[PDB]
């Protein structure tokens, strides 16, 4: 009975997950593969 | 009948957060960082490379070609990692929807909720705005208002398609359920086939549009 | 509840077709890239010993 | 079957054989000729390259200077004020000459550079 | 009453799915018409022609699928009652 | 009452299939236009020209088939009733 | 009453045959326009240009016939009833 | 009231012709635009360009005529009455 | 009774004339475009370019005129009474 | 009673003004597109290009004017009453 | 009653303005396309290209303005009342 | 009773904005096509190609803005009431 | 009563979502048709072609989303009620 197009708090949850995954790749992969090539 | 994309939820800082769509994005993120560990450990340089190594390397050289085609890596290299995650983090975020769970299922993709794509797009928004301010502090002045909606439409557009392109799947997976199970498999099969194409294409265009918006932000 | 039956059956047929079309050719392409880079590093060793 | 390529310079038949594919670059963009193809006449770009691809060998690469292109029923025919193969271009002078200010000689340099794989 | 609104949902919503398919279907034609032709001009350019193709498609199909999203918001979760 | 939502669903399914038909017809037309042109240009490229063809057509047919499915939702499994 | 459904099939059905004809009518045009030019450029191509042509038309005509069928299903079956 | 059916047949049938007119009208233009060009390019080919032309037209006009037929069936017969 | 059928006849005639107008206008435009292009390319060709032109325009204008005819049959002589 | 026919007068007539305007506005835009092209390709030919052009536009504008006339005949004359 | 005539007049004015908008927009687009192309071909030709351009636009724009006029005559001074 | 005039104004604004969006979108598309083609053909022309372009788009966008204006004039300050 | 306005929003607002979806999905195609072709002819031009591309798209998408704005305003915040 609720509208689904409404912003929610999961915004910040997935924001944090994405930020930590961004940091993970930036420290772990890009520079390694870049220097490998 | 068919339910709309409702959710289970829970309150943790006064505001509510959907119970699911956190589990799925969690699975996606952990699989991404897990294959990142796999590659960092098995990164080969001298001998024949593994599948995941060549995979990531092709992705990153594609993104690299794009970025230095737009903005040289010497000036803004950080756009390259930010790009690839936007690709890969999103790619799996859709792929996991192929495996059968339904019976209503909680294994629908993370984009099926608007707030996911909202967070990603607004993050890209503030990132390229910080890029623009970092350089100095359109092509025709008199189109300021379009360039005004340029301010607003980019985070909107980038978000909305990424919702819609995915949300339709989140609906169709239910719709074919209303057909008899002994004949429903074939349209289900075709649609499952097209799911991968549309997910990949949408992630790809999202990443490329991120790159191009960064290029347009840091002009001069 | 036979919706599970239809969904699992669809997954089976699509993974069958995946093993029919997609994975052979993508494995071929990745193995071709592997072959090329291995040949390049072998010629590197050859240049070194020469 | 295959097509017939005949590249004739202004004073000497540069090359002539049979080919599976013929890549070049007209003043209206790149183009690739295949065994059958509509009759066409087109002026190659200032610093054109011509990559012929034979069945049982490697892809011959020819730097052409001053060329025109004519595809007919029989096969392709390229004209050329000067043509230089891949196996004979000196990368040193070719690269050094590219940044010259003289248009014709710079075009020759860019062609010599494309033919050997660089640029 | 309620049924009339429901009708307005099924009619209106249908429009959103009509104007969608006209825009997408024709778009992926006028874009594909430039891909095929390209792969007919240089039969070995296909490899790169995918990067501008699948970009334009990604924009074009957007205008379709966004519509479909709102279509559900009309057909299943009518914002007015 | 049911007849009103019935007529609404019928009109909506009609609109959905009209949009789908226009989109599919003109998209396949403009794609086959480039196919015929490219096969007239390089008759040997036919075997290749199908792979950029059966993508666009493929893509286009998606935006058709979806409509078809949704048409059924409007006609045989009317949402609000 | 029931008449409100009847016209709902006659109107909607009409729509199904409107977007049908705009689909085929233009499609067969934009496809055939690429045949004539082809044949106008080399008459000996009329032999092979029918291989792509009668494919596109095929696809295009499908988009018509389905709608045709559905129009009957709307006018001679009236599903929502 | 029953006469609404008549209106449904008068409106609906109208659509069936309207679409038809946008099918032939443009569908022949886009086709004739090729003939007028082919005959301009290779005049001595006018004799043969009437073989592909009278196929495309021969198809497009069909999509018109059939529509006409059904429009008659809609108005002079009104199947659902 | 009569008023509903009268309004339906008016709207049906409007749809028929709108379809005819779009068809005739755009078909004549796309045909005259090739006419003007052929006249500009080969000036002495005009004398013959009028014979493929005045065929297509015929095939276009017929589609217009017929609709106009039926519009009369829809307005002045409503078949369903 | 009468007022609803008045509605069918303003709506239907409106449609007749709409269709024509889509047929003229694009028609002149396409036919003119050749003029602007031909004159850009061969300025020397301008004088003659106004002869075929003003043919097409004429025909095109005819499709407008007739419809315009009928618009009045719907809004001012109102045949069915 | 008058409000039903009010809704009829409002929908008629909407249709009129929508047709005018589609016509003017696509016509100006197709004409300015040829203008930009002719300017990109021969840079100096711009001066003369504004002679045919502002002709066709002049026609296209007319088909807009007239509609606009008529639209007001529909809503402010409803001819039927 | 106002609700009928309210629905009339709503559908009128919907038609106006839909027509305006179709016109403006397709006009900007067909003009940017020429712009991108000119830049890809004569790249040094990139500077001048903006003086013809921002005419057409300008004109095109007028056709939108006016509609937009009048749309609000139907919705927030309805002429008929 | 209020339902007649509610439906008036769902249809009217719904129309807005179709117009934009036809104005964007085709525009983004007609513009993209340039891009691909450019890249098919001069790959070296790719980097620069994205500059006039995302200008026109920048216009086109706007014409969509402003619509997507007003549609929302029609369905969530119906002004006249
Ligand atoms: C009676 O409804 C149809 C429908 C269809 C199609 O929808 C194509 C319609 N076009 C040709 C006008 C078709 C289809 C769906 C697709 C879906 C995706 Br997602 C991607 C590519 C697709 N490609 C397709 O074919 C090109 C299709 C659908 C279902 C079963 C089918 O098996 C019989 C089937 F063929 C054909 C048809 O023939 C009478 N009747
Ligand atoms: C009054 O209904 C018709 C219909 C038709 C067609 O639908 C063609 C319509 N176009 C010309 C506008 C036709 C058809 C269906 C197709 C279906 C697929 Br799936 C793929 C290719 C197809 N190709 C087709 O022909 C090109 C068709 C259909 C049925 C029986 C038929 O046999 C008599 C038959 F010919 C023709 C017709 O002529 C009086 N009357
Ligand atoms: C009734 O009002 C008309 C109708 C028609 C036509 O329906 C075509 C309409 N177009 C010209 C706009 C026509 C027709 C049907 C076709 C059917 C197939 Br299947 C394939 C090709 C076809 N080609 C056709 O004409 C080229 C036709 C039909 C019946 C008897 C006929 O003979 C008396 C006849 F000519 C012509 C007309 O002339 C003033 N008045
Ligand atoms: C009645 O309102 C009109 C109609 C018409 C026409 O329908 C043309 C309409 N288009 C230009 C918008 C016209 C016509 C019918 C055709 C019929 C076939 Br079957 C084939 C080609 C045809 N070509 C035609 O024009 C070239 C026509 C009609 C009747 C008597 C006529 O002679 C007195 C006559 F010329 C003209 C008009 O005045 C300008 N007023
Ligand atoms: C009153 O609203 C108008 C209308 C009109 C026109 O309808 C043109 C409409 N388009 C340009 C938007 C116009 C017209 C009718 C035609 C009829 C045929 Br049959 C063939 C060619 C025709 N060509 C025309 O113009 C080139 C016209 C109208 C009335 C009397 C006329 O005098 C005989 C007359 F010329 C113009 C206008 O002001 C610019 N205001
Ligand atoms: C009030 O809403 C407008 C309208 C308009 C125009 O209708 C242009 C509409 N297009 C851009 C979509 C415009 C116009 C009418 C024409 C009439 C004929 Br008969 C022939 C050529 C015509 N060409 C025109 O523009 C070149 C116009 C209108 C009135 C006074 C004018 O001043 C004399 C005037 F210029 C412009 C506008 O700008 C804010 N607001
Ligand atoms: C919510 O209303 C808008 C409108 C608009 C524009 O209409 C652009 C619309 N399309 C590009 C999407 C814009 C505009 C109006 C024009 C008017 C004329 Br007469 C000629 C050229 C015109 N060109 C324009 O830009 C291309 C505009 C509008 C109004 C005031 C303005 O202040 C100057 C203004 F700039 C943008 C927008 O973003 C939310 N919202």
């Amino acid at each position: 009975s609720s509208n689904f197009l409404i912003p929610n708090g999961t915004f910040f949850v997935v924001l944090a997950i994405f930020l930590v995954v961004l940091a993970v790749i930036g420290t772990f992969v890009v520079p390694p593969i870049l220097k490998v090539l | 009948q068919i339910e709309v994309g409702e959710h289970h939820t829970a309150t943790w800082l006064g505001m509510t957060v959907n119970t699911d769509t956190v589990l799925s994005t969690a699975i996606a993120g952990l699989i991404v960082i897990a294959l990142a560990f796999y590659l960092r450990a098995k990164v080969t340089s001298t001998d024949v490379p593994g599948g995941v190594q060549l995979f990531f390397e092709a992705i990153t050289i594609q993104m690299r070609n794009q970025v230095e085609s737009a903005i040289g890596m010497r000036i803004a290299p950080f756009v390259l990692p930010l790009a690839v995650t936007i690709f890969v983090f999103i790619l799996i975020s859709n792929w996991l929807a192929v495996l059968p769970v339904q019976y209503t299922e909680l294994l629908k993709s993370a984009a099926a909720d608007i707030n996911y794509v909202l967070a990603l797009a607004l993050f890209v928004f503030v990132c390229y705005h910080t890029a623009g301010i970092w350089r100095r502090g359109g092509h025709v002045t008199l189109l300021a208002p379009i360039n005004l909606v340029e301010e607003v439409a980019k985070p909107i557009s980038l978000s909305l398609r990424l919702f819609g392109n995915i949300f339709a799947g989140g609906i169709l997976v239910a719709l074919i359920a209303l057909f008899p199970p002994y004949i429903m498999w074939a349209p289900n099969a075709i649609w499952k086939a097209f799911d991968l194409f549309v997910g990949a294409i949408q992630a790809f265009i999202f990443a490329l549009l991120t790159i191009l918006y960064f290029s347009q932000a840091m002009e001069l | 509840m036979s919706t599970f039956i239809g969904q699992l059956f669809g997954f089976a047929v699509i993974v069958y077709l995946v093993w029919r079309f997609i994975v052979p050719l993508v494995g071929r392409l990745m193995s071709a890239r592997q072959d090329t880079v291995r040949q390049q590093l072998a010629d590197a060793a050859a240049a070194a010993d020469r | 079957a295959e097509l017939n390529v005949e590249i004739v310079a202004v004073d000497r038949n540069i090359w002539s054989g049979t080919a599976k594919f013929l890549f070049t670059r007209t003043t209206v963009g790149e183009i690739g000729i295949l065994p059958r193809h509509i009759p066409l006449v087109a002026q190659l770009v200032d610093d054109a390259m011509v990559r012929v691809e034979r069945e049982g060998e490697k892809d011959l690469r020819i730097a052409v200077d001053g060329g025109f292109l004519s595809v007919t029923e029989e096969g392709v025919s390229i004209l050329a004020e000067s043509a230089e193969f891949e196996s004979e271009i000196d990368e040193a002078a070719a690269k050094q000459d590219s940044e010259s200010d003289d248009p014709r000689i710079a075009a020759r340099g860019r062609a010599r550079l494309r033919a050997v794989g660089a640029i | 009453m309620d049924p009339t609104i429901a009708a307005g949902a099924l009619i209106g919503g249908g429009l959103i799915m009509a104007g969608g398919a006209i825009g997408a279907g024709i778009g992926d034609g006028v874009a594909g018409n430039a891909l095929i032709s390209g792969v007919a001009r240089q039969p070995e350019a296909q490899g790169r022609l995918f990067t501008p193709f699948f970009i334009t498609v990604g924009l074009v199909e957007a205008a379709y699928f966004i519509n479909l999203a709102f279509m559900a918001l009309f057909v299943f979760a009518t914002p007015v009652k």
